[PDB]
């Protein structure tokens, strides 16, 4: 069903034990755990808790529960935030992740009208010091390109100005 | 979301939908994840068809096969009513 290339995938950016993750694909499911718990808490992992909720129409929530949630987790960490898409939506999710994200992002809006739906783009980089910074984010930029990108793969367009 | 792996480096691209039905709907998707993740007991109450339809997009192909689900068919009610509870 995914293609193997399209599958997420860790990748040791550095001599650190800590590898990165590489989603660049939009493929990571939330539902998955095989990749860590990037998605929930465990402030309620084993708090005795009782609620009761309506849940959303079923087709509806199918179709939302993905990106809402990645975006949630993932958008909230980010340090580099870019938004691809219409004038009207990517100022829509400007204002939405600007609020959302705890770490300072920057923001770049990339307008392309011909995209009926917006597409964000989440880095965040491990641990004068401004050089480093733009550095290692040329590198992912890199290695998302040569790697892990097929020339014509159009989900990528937004990593290649 | 907020994780013990928040001290890993990521880049991640979402498509995302319209951002009018992100602002409309977010918080109650956030709910309904947050409490199937976690839960060790859902209860579904609602339509006979509705409730089936949910326990098996919450079981994940048995990546929930651990949650002990109980459905209730009902009849006269428009929508799914979720019970999620959770103890140690």
């Amino acid at each position: 069903q995914i293609p193997d290339h399209k599958k997420p995938q860790y990748a040791s950016v550095d001599d650190t034990k800590t590898q990165a993750l590489f989603d660049i694909y939009d493929t990571l499911n939330v539902n998955d755990k095989s990749f860590g718990d990037w998605f929930g808490n465990s402030a309620l992992k084993d708090k005795t808790y009782l609620y009761a909720m309506d849940l959303l129409d079923y087709n509806n929530y199918l179709s939302i529960e993905n990106p809402i949630i990645k975006t949630r987790a993932m958008g909230t960490y980010a340090d580099l935030i870019i938004i691809t898409g219409s004038l009207e939506q990517v100022n829509g999710y400007y204002n939405i992740l600007k609020a959302l994200n705890k770490r300072n992002a920057k923001f770049v809006l990339k307008i392309n009208e011909n995209m009926p739906y917006a597409q964000a783009t989440f880095l965040r980089v491990p641990k004068d010091e401004n050089k480093l910074f733009e550095q290692q984010k040329r590198a992912y930029f890199n290695y998302a390109n040569d790697v892990i990108c097929r020339p014509n793969d159009e989900v990528c367009s937004p990593l290649r100005d | 979301h907020m994780d013990k792996l928040k001290d890993t480096p990521f880049m991640v691209q979402v498509k995302l939908p319209n951002y009018k039905d992100y602002l409309l709907d977010n918080k109650q998707v956030v709910l309904t994840f947050k409490l199937v993740h976690h839960s060790k007991k859902i209860t579904l109450i609602g339509d006979a068809n509705k409730i089936l339809q949910y326990k098996n997009y919450f079981q994940a192909n048995g990546a929930r096969s651990d949650i002990d689900f109980y459905l209730q068919p009902t009849l006269n009610q428009k929508g799914v009513v979720m019970i999620a509870s959770n103890y140690n």
